[PDB]
């Protein structure tokens, strides 16, 4: 109970600074968010993506509800966490500091399981519908949870051990440990790697999936909108047209373009068998339509043009009437899409900028000897690393709570219309 | 068994007129579109008419439109074409092709099945009678190596001609050259053949030429001068 | 004027192997043909090898067949004569020349300054 | 009008090489591209029927393949039935149908330079009326040649006609005949009469000549 490096190990007299204060509101903020983002999910469900989502906040809420009143209670008494109940001396530390690390794990790991669900049904779709089920992915967060649990569980066994971090409330990973023994710097070691691959991992899987959508929103254009648009120009060109020779030269330009939409593939059911019902309905559509082209083309070879006009307007007619409803499904099957690859990046990127610091607190601090001041040098940067380490669990629903309301929905689908 | 025969064709004069029947056999003309496709000397193919007979429609290239007409009749289960004003850029041979109906695979099988081909010569001409004239080899020079010697088959009507080397004996080294038409509507044809040179081979030379259309069976017999 | 650079050649052991190439000075080669001779001492040229344009082939002589191999970088705008397994008869004065037509019609008429290649 | 232009005109190659043509529209046909082959003689088959489909009984070592308004006819392996003419064609319609230049293989071998030989007009000829000097060239490969015809230090560009041999059985190589016609107005006022002959695989023209 006697060290240089971390003084305020057995120091049982804390300072009376604005920690209470930036605590409690801290707090209270990370609570109201919570809440406010489980009523407004607790209606639309009564996807494997939104109920992955679900059961992380669902878990966050929890750890929240069940790590702040002890702090409450150790404040409320105005002295330290290192005892207050004779009977619990320096239980209350390993309490903190394995729910801390346990809930931080167990995070992360739901994190990278949502990222690589995303990835794998975007890319993968026969093994998409092959293999999972919603009653098998909604177990994942147990077994994450029951892994989190058994990793946190190691410092118990003698591998590592935790320390109480001034002013008389925080209890964290021995980092240092004097230069000394093997073990503490292992068990640091392995936590902070575990984290660094965890993190790439989610990256690459953010990766993957952005450039399989991107591929999937460029073959869905070239294949069906180009063509779509042909049509519709050359069908305004006959309805201005006036010989007979332009009127064949637009009709061949139409045939052309309908025999190569005819050839093209929605984003939905790129899965299924050229035999399904919908894609023969797709087929028996263009066939209609290319019948009425041979037709038009027919009646404009003999010199008369009226007719020919005629059977233009009834090929307006029937592409209405077959042809839209796959065009808007498309479409609106890609907006959704872009929608839930957008709130897994921008929950990716908070968990990594968060995440970094004490990854590098831990890797400089263990190849290296006693060096600087420890007064200052050490306690504000090791107060710095825990606060970025506990801002993940408040800001979590908030930036989800913002991107699901109705009213910012539609201001993001406006700006989102805008370019 | 799927078939297409065509008939019709011959030699007929600048101006003249030509009707080619395409008589179609183990399937029925109603189900098909008929088309009709040519071929000059030497060159490549090229594409003229179209009848459907469902429909009644008929279509004409543009060097072809307003002299041919195409037909059909089921009863009897032909097509025709009648071929009208003819010039001397219409020699060629022609084909009939089918093509099946929209929708589905007939469609996108185009011309899987063609016919037989008939020849049209369009000549002022009327028929002559080959004159032979020998190609005297030079004086005796490359002695150690070999001489060349030939004879002309020149100004003949219509093709073709036959010509053959001592009555079919010599068969190797000689180059019988494919017919050439002159300005004048005639034709020629060279043939030579290459000897070692001791004595000219000691022997005589006699070229052979025949012309079924005249019935004709001059002989030549060449010397070294 | 249009002037041809050969590079190369020198006294080699029997049975061994060289490589030459052309210089296409002046005009440039553009779209023509490389043409590789011979030169016996006690005999009048004799043809060696061709290359013609990009898409087209090359083409060899009897004798020369099975051993060399000609080709052509259009970068650097020059041609390349290998040889193998070479012979006491090999042994000559190899010159360059250019046709000066694009339909393949052979007038070889900037003939190049000539390089001796000696054998044993 | 949908031009379509073929590539290359005169392939050479032999037993087992891979062989490539490419053929290029002008406007998009969609997929509906066809190749056909004909032998001297006979009608066109088809091969391929929608710019990649095999039709039913041709082999399979002929492949086809669109990119866009590209298309390619490839051969994979060859053998001695397949020196023929090969020919590209766009279907979109009834009416509208057009057909490529076609594209000759030949078989390759090694060069050989031409010889040459010349003959005089006969008396036979003489008495009728007419003159016709003659050229051949006898056994060269490549295809290409040129003759010249001259007399008395002036180039003659009057009637001179030229036929050509088709590749031999054996050696496969070309024959070549020019034959020169004047009448006796112009054959009798002249003095020397030459054949000139150049080639790839002669490093000098080779000449010919007789005097009356």
């Amino acid at each position: 109970m006697k060290s240089p490096f971390y003084r305020c190990q057995n120091t049982t007299s804390v300072e009376k600074g604005n920690s209470a204060v930036m605590g409690g509101v801290l707090f209270s903020t990370g609570l109201l968010g919570n809440l406010l983002a489980l009523g407004l999910l607790a209606r639309s469900g009564l996807s494997v993506f939104y109920m992955l989502v679900c059961g992380l906040t669902v878990t966050d809420l929890l750890g929240k509800c069940l790590l702040s009143p002890v702090v409450l209670a150790a404040y409320a008494q105005n002295r330290s966490l290192r005892v207050l109940a004779p009977a619990l001396d320096n239980s209350l530390c390993q309490a903190f500091a394995f729910f801390m690390s346990f809930f931080g794990l167990s995070s992360t790991l739901q994190l990278l399981a949502m990222a690589l669900e995303r990835w794998l049904s975007l890319g993968h779709p026969f093994f998409y519908r092959r293999h999972i089920t919603l009653r098998l992915g909604a177990l994942v967060a147990p077994v994450v949870s029951a892994f989190s649990l058994a990793f946190c569980a190691l410092p118990f066994m003698g591998f590592g051990k935790f320390v109480q971090y001034c002013p008389g409330t925080w209890c964290f990973i021995q980092m240092v440990h004097e230069e000394g023994s093997l073990s503490v710097l292992g068990y640091s070691v392995l936590y902070s790697s575990l984290m660094a691959l965890l993190v790439l991992a989610t990256v690459l899987c953010n990766l993957g999936a952005m450039r399989n959508l991107y591929a999937m929103h460029r073959r869905l254009q070239a294949d069906l909108e180009d063509n779509w648009e042909t049509l519709n120009d050359n069908l305004k060109v006959i309805e201005k047209a006036d010989n007979a020779a332009q009127v064949k030269d637009a009709l061949t330009k139409m045939r052309a373009a309908a025999l190569d939409a005819q050839k093209a593939t929605p984003p939905k059911l790129e899965d299924k068998s050229p035999d399904s019902p919908e894609m023969k309905d797709f087929r028996h559509g263009f066939d209609i339509l290319v019948g009425q082209i041979d037709d038009a083309l027919k009646l404009a070879n003999e010199g008369k043009v009226k007719e020919a006009q005629a059977a233009a307007e009834q090929l307006k007619t029937t592409r209405n009437a077959y042809i839209q409803k796959y065009l808007e499904r498309a479409r609106s099957t890609l907006l959704e899409e872009l929608d839930a690859l957008l709130l897994l990046a921008l929950m990716t990127v908070l968990f990594t900028m968060c995440s970094l610091p004490v990854i590098y607190r831990a890797y400089y601090g263990a190849f290296k000897d006693v060096k600087e001041k420890n007064r200052t040098s050490e306690e504000a940067e090791d107060l710095r690393a825990l606060r970025f380490l506990s801002v993940i669990s408040i800001v979590n629903p908030w930036i989800f709570i913002i991107f699901r309301s109705p009213v910012f929905r539609i201001f993001f689908h406006k700006i989102f219309i805008r370019p | 068994e799927v078939q297409l025969v065509e008939s019709g064709g011959g030699l007929v004069q600048p101006g003249g007129s030509l009707r080619l029947s395409c008589a179609a056999s183990g399937f029925n003309v109603v189900d098909f579109s008929l088309h009709w496709v040519r071929q000059a000397p030497g060159k490549g193919l090229e594409w003229v008419a179209y009848i459907s007979s469902s429909s009644g429609s008929t279509s004409y290239a543009d060097s072809v439109k307003g002299r041919f007409t195409i037909s059909a009749d089921t009863s009897k289960n032909t097509a025709y074409l009648q071929m009208n004003s003819l010039r001397a850029e219409d020699t060629a041979v022609y084909y009939c092709a089918r093509w099946g109906y929209w929708p589905g695979e007939p469609w996108w099988k185009a011309f899987d099945y063609w016919g037989q081909g008939t020849l049209v010569t369009v000549s002022s001409a009327s028929t002559k009678g080959p004159s032979v004239f020998p190609l005297a080899p030079s004086s005796k020079s490359t002695s150690g190596g070999t001489a060349a010697l030939g004879c002309l088959v020149k100004d003949y009507f219509p093709e073709p001609v036959t010509v053959s080397w001592n009555s079919g004996a010599l068969t190797s080294g000689v180059h019988t050259f494919p017919a050439v038409l002159q300005s004048s509507g005639l034709y020629s044809l060279s043939s030579v053949v290459t000897v070692p040179s001791s004595s000219l081979g000691t022997q005589t030379y006699i070229c052979n030429v025949n012309h079924k259309p005249s019935n004709t069976k001059v002989d030549k017999k060449v010397e070294p001068k | 004027q249009v002037q041809l650079q050969e590079s190369g050649g020198g006294l080699v052991q029997p049975g061994g192997s060289l490589r030459l190439s052309c210089a296409a000075s002046g005009r440039t080669i553009s779209r023509y043909a490389m043409s590789w001779f011979r030169q016996a001492p006690g005999k009048e040229r004799e043809f060696v090898a061709v290359a013609r344009r990009s898409g087209d082939g090359a083409f060899y002589a009897d004798s020369v067949q099975g051993r060399f191999t000609v080709s052509r970088d259009d970068a650097k705008n020059t041609v390349y004569l290998q040889m193998n397994s070479l012979k006491p008869e090999d042994t000559a004065v190899y010159y360059c020349a250019i046709d000066s037509d694009t339909f393949y019609s052979g007038s070889y008429d900037y003939w190049g300054q000539g390089t001796q290649v000696t054998v044993s | 009008d949908i031009q379509m232009t073929q590539s290359p005109s005169s392939l050479s190659a032999s037993v087992g090489d891979r062989v490539t043509i490419t053929c290029r529209a002008s406007q998009s046909v969609s997929s509906a591209v066809a190749w056909y082959q004909q032998k001297p003689g006979k009608a066109p088959k088809l091969l391929i029927y929608s710019a990649s489909s095999l039709y039913s009984g041709v082999p399979s070592r002929f492949s086809g393949s669109r990119s866009g308004t590209d298309f390619t006819l490839t051969i994979s392996s060859l053998q001695p039935e397949d020196f023929a003419t090969y020919y590209c064609q766009q279907y979109l319609y009834y009416s509208l149908v057009t057909f490529g230049q076609g594209t000759k293989v030949e078989i390759k071998r090694t060069v050989a330079a031409p010889s040459v030989f010349i003959f005089p007009p006969s008396d036979s000829q003489l008495k009728s009326g007419t003159a016709s000097v003659v050229c051949l060239l006898n056994n060269f490969y490549p295809r290409e040649a040129k003759v010249q015809w001259k007399v008395d230090n002036a180039l003659q560009s009057g009637n001179s006609q030229e036929s050509v041999t088709e590749q031999d059985s054996k050696d496969s190589t070309y024959s070549l005949s020019s034959t020169l016609t004047l009448s006796k107005a112009d054959y009798e006022k002249h003095k020397v009469y030459a054949c000139e002959v150049t080639h790839q695989g002669l490093s000098s023209p080779v000449t010919k000549s007789f005097n009356r």
